[PDB]
């Protein structure tokens, strides 16, 4: 009857908690310097330990997780690591001089241009195209010199030839003390209470592929396709589409470019486009439209359970903001596609023949808001083609004063940490408290 | 019978007080200028950094070596009313800290004062002959 | 007798398991971004990192006062069936620690398991009156 | 009564000795390449380096649970010829290290030389039968 | 500290303490070179006659 508090160490007690996650990746051997994998991340265990925590139910929360904030700065400041020791293009802010590539009734120009040489005293005038939004009239007048659409905001610099931008799988760990937590409710929406949850040290592959409106490469959500939002009542907040079944999309580059290596400075060198050889035509994607309006079908149908049995449910093309907002903007080779998406969301839902979307092509970008540092591309020799998977969508709905009786659904891309929380929201980090202290019927011996 | 690290956090006390080690073990195990290799150092550091302040408490109430250890301080009924089998046997670890997180400090005090600097000095005074 | 940190590595497991305290001393003990800066700092951070994982393990084997300590778990003849003049007057620590690398870790596995985890639930059943 | 970190550190040795649980309490507790947290993370690794080697000592000395220790080492009167009224009632812990400071080093060495390496090794031909 | 009756067996040609002070001096020059003056504008034609 009487009681002692007893000193235990070692008890299963964790509380939520914030630390920084570090990188770990499986050991891919080769070219490299891979962005992200960089020059050492920790190899991944030959074999992990996903231990499920029985009886537990632990509180999620996609949209205040800790581990997208930390993600989106490492993304950032990797980029900004990779761009350093390449060459910085300040002396291609010459005056350009731009004709068309014949044709009758141009996305791109052929331009010509004076450019600094090895010696300082010599000059070389150079040919080299480039697309229409990478480029500018500096007269408006008009005449027709033309200049770079960055010289005017911020600097720009040459990505290195040699590193590749395709996302690796990417395992996120914590420190020994801290554990993360994986839901794995099928079933289970943007937040709550998760009945099924298990305790890993290391999270799953993760590629972090840069994409908008359209989410590709992603994990395919079990069972039946989930729709996440931070608040459906709120058409401000985005909407987290999550596909089971994968939709295939095709993106070619058809034309055959060439890498023209011209000296800038000693040791610099700056890579242009060659002429095209072969047909002009542009770049754009296929997607079945069996399996897309077999999707749009199934999406629906999980969005009718949200905004009452029976609705009316249409789709509209981007109507807000410019540039990388309006267009599937993504990467494929190391060419930045950026897309016209009215073709997939063109369709008003109610009660082999394969689609095409337009794609355009830029070489200079300002990717996640980055003011003051733009990269430009250097061109891939060669055609271009890549096969993707398109595993989830990113949504908003138009608002307004409609008493309900229509929906409109377009797609967006406000912010890139969406992408990550794509991925990450069934994952959640801990602390380990191991000291707990309970009462029992021993006392210490006086001895 | 092993399940693995937090295994028990749904078991009750009881059953989770006998897989501590679990817990125990898995508790601390040109340029390097790397964003990862920054994060790196510093999640090792702070990984170390708890495990020795949690070392450092056993320490001071004296029960460094041990993984359960008993006290002489008498269980204060304002904490916790609850009887043995209740505790042990109808709650988890979980369940448990939160409902004691609010006198952890107080106990804590209470536990590395009332026994470790007392015993010491009357373990002098008692082996002094 | 002092011969200096190992000087007793290619001596009789015996002699050597004497002069244990000399291998335990010398176990762990405008911009600083010089190469030999990161270099010094990771070094210090890993010698610290060795040096408590094997204090974890005394620890977690009730053994973390003591150089020598003696468990429950009985010696399997699986793992070496010398006697003790042939393994304690005839065989050094290094060739020793060579013939059972082999079960090393399942010998650890038991000597956290078989005693300090039912020697210490015991403990408070014993002294639970 | 508590004063506080190093409250007693004017007051007579035996009266410090009573308060040494507050001194081991406070004892231990886009780019991050900030003068300040080169500065931090080379503190923060210092820190635990000096925590260590103390307790490291304590280990070596067979003391590593208890903040008061006794040992086998007989006091030579060479050191200090103070009586001990004189030492634990006259005297304060930093005019007495600074009086010992000088043979503290043998000390040491006789600390962990003379019981616990002497220790182990009678305690496993004790416990041998 | 002398190692008596101790036997063991070296390699300098997979030695790993090589490779590694390589990289030191390499990774030491660059850092000296660094805040050093570049002499970019040096590369201009030069008309050199006999001393
Ligand atoms: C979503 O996920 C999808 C699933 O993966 C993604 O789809 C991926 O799309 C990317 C493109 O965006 C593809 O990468 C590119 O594929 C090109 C086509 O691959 C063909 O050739 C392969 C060659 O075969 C070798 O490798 C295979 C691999 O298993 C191996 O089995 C075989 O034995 C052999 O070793 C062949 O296997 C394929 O089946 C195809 O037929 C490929 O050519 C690209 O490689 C280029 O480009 C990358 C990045 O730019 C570089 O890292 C490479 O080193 C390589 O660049 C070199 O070669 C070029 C060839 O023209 C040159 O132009 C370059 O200048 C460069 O040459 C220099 O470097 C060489 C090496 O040092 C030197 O030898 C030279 O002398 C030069 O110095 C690239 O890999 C993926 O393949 C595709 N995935 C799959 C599974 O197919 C999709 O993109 C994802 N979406 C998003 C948004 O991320
Ligand atoms: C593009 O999308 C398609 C959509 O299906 C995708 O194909 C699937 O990839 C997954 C892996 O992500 C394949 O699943 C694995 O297949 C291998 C080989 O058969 C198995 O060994 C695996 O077994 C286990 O792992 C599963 C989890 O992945 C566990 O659930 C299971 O318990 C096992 O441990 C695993 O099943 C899948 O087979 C294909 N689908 C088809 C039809 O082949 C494709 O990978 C995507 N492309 C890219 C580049 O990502
Ligand atoms: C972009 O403009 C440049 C001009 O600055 C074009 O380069 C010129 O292209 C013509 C083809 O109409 C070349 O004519 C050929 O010249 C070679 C010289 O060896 C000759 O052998 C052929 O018989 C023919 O006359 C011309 O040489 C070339 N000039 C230079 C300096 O390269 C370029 O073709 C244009 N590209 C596009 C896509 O518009
Ligand atoms: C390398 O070439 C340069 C020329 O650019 C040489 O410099 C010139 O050297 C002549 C000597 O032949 C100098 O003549 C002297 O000029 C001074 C001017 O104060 C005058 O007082 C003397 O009476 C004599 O005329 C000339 O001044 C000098 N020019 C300059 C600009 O310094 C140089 O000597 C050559 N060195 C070698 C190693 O070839
Ligand atoms: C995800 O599902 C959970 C159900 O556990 C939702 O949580 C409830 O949401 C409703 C309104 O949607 C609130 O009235 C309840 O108070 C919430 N319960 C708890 C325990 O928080 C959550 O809203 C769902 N999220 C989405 C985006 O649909
Ligand atoms: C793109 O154009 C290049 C030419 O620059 C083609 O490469 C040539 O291919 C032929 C084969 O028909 C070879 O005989 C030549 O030696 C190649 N020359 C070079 C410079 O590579 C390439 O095949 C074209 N690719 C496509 C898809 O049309
Ligand atoms: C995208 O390309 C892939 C392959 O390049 C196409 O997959 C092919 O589909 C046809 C059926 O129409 C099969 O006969 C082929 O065997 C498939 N090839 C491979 C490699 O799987 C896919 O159909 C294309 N999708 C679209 C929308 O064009
Ligand atoms: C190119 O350089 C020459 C010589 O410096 C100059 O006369 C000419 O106007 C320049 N042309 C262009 C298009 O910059
Ligand atoms: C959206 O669709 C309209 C047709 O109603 C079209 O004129 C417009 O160019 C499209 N804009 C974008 C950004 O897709
Ligand atoms: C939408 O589909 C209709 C009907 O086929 C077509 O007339 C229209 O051009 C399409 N609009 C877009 C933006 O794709
Ligand atoms: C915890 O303590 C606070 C402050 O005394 C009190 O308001 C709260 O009700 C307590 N909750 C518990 C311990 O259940
Ligand atoms: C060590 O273990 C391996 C695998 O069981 C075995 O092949 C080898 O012969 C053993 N060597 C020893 C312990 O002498
Ligand atoms: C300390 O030791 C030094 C060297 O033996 C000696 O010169 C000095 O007088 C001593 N001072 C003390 C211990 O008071």
């Amino acid at each position: 009857e009487n009681l002692w508090v007893t000193v235990y160490y070692g008890v299963p007690v964790w509380k939520d908690a914030e630390t920084t996650l570090f990188c770990a990746s499986d050991a891919k051997a080769y070219k490299k310097h891979n962005v992200w994998a960089t020059h050492a991340c920790v190899p991944t265990d030959p074999n992990p330990q996903e231990i499920h925590l029985e009886n537990v139910t632990e509180e999620f929360n996609m949209w205040k997780n800790n581990m997208v904030e930390q993600m989106h700065t490492d993304i950032i400041s990797l980029w900004d690591q990779s761009l350093k020791p390449c060459v910085k293009l300040t002396p291609l802010c010459v005056t350009l001089q731009c004709t068309n590539v014949a044709i009758t009734d141009g996305e791109l120009k052929n331009c010509s241009f004076n450019m600094t040489t090895e010696l300082r005293d010599k000059r070389q005038k150079v040919h080299a195209l480039f697309y229409k939004l990478d480029i500018v009239p500096i007269n408006e007048n008009q005449n027709t010199s033309y200049r770079l659409i960055n010289c005017n905001t911020a600097a720009i610099t040459q990505a290195c030839p040699k590193v590749s931008f395709e996302p690796i799988p990417i395992h996120y760990c914590a420190p020994a003390g801290f554990a993360i937590l994986k839901c794995k409710d099928k079933k289970f929406n943007g937040t709550g209470p998760c009945p099924s949850v298990s305790t890993v040290q290391c999270t799953h592959g993760i590629k972090p592929v840069v994409s908008t409106q359209l989410l590709l490469n992603g994990s395919l959500a079990e069972e039946e396709v989930m729709i996440r939002s931070e608040d459906i009542r709120n058409n401000a907040k985005n909407i987290l589409v999550q596909f089971n079944t994968p939709v295939q999309i095709n993106c070619t580059r058809p034309n055959n470019n060439t890498r023209k290596s011209i000296r800038i400075g000693p040791g610099q060198w700056f890579y242009a486009t060659g002429d095209i050889i072969g047909d002009i035509r542009q770049a754009h994607c296929n997607v079945s439209k069996a399996t897309w309006n077999e999707t749009l079908g199934k999406v629906v149908k999980q969005l009718r359970k949200h905004f009452g049995n029976n609705t009316i449910i249409r789709f509209a093309n981007s109507s807000g903001g410019d540039l990388e907002v309006t267009t599937h903007s993504f990467n494929c080779g190391g060419e930045f596609f950026y897309c016209d998406t009215s073709g997939l969301f063109n369709s008003t839902w109610i009660s082999n023949d394969s689609i095409t979307l337009p794609c355009r092509i830029k070489q200079i970008i300002n990717m996640w808001q980055r003011i003051g540092q733009a990269m430009y591309a250097p061109p891939i020799q060669g055609v271009i083609r890549c096969v993707s998977n398109i595993t989830g969508l990113i949504l908003t709905r138009d608002g307004g004063s409609t008493d309900s009786t229509t929906e409109t659904f377009r797609p967006s891309g406000g912010d890139m940490r969406d992408n990550w929380r794509s991925e990450l929201y069934k994952y959640k980090v801990v602390k380990i408290e191991p000291l707990g202290v309970a009462p029992t019927r021993c006392k210490r011996r006086v001895v | 019978v092993f399940l693995g690290f937090l295994g028990a956090a749904g078991s009750t006390m009881g059953a989770a007080s006998m897989t501590l080690t679990v817990q125990a073990r898995n508790l601390l195990s040109l340029l390097k200028l790397t964003v990862w290799g920054i994060k790196q150092l510093q999640a090792r550091v702070l990984a170390v950094e708890r495990y020795l302040r949690d070392q450092q408490l056993l320490g001071i109430w004296g029960c460094s070596g041990k993984l359960i250890c008993c006290t002489n301080v008498p269980w204060n009924s304002s904490w916790s009313n609850r009887n043995l089998s209740e505790i042990w046997d109808n709650m988890t670890w979980l369940q448990w800290d939160k409902e004691i997180s609010n006198y952890t400090q107080i106990i804590y005090g209470l536990l590395e004062e009332s026994q470790n600097q007392q015993e010491k000095n009357e373990q002098d005074l008692l082996a002094l002959d």
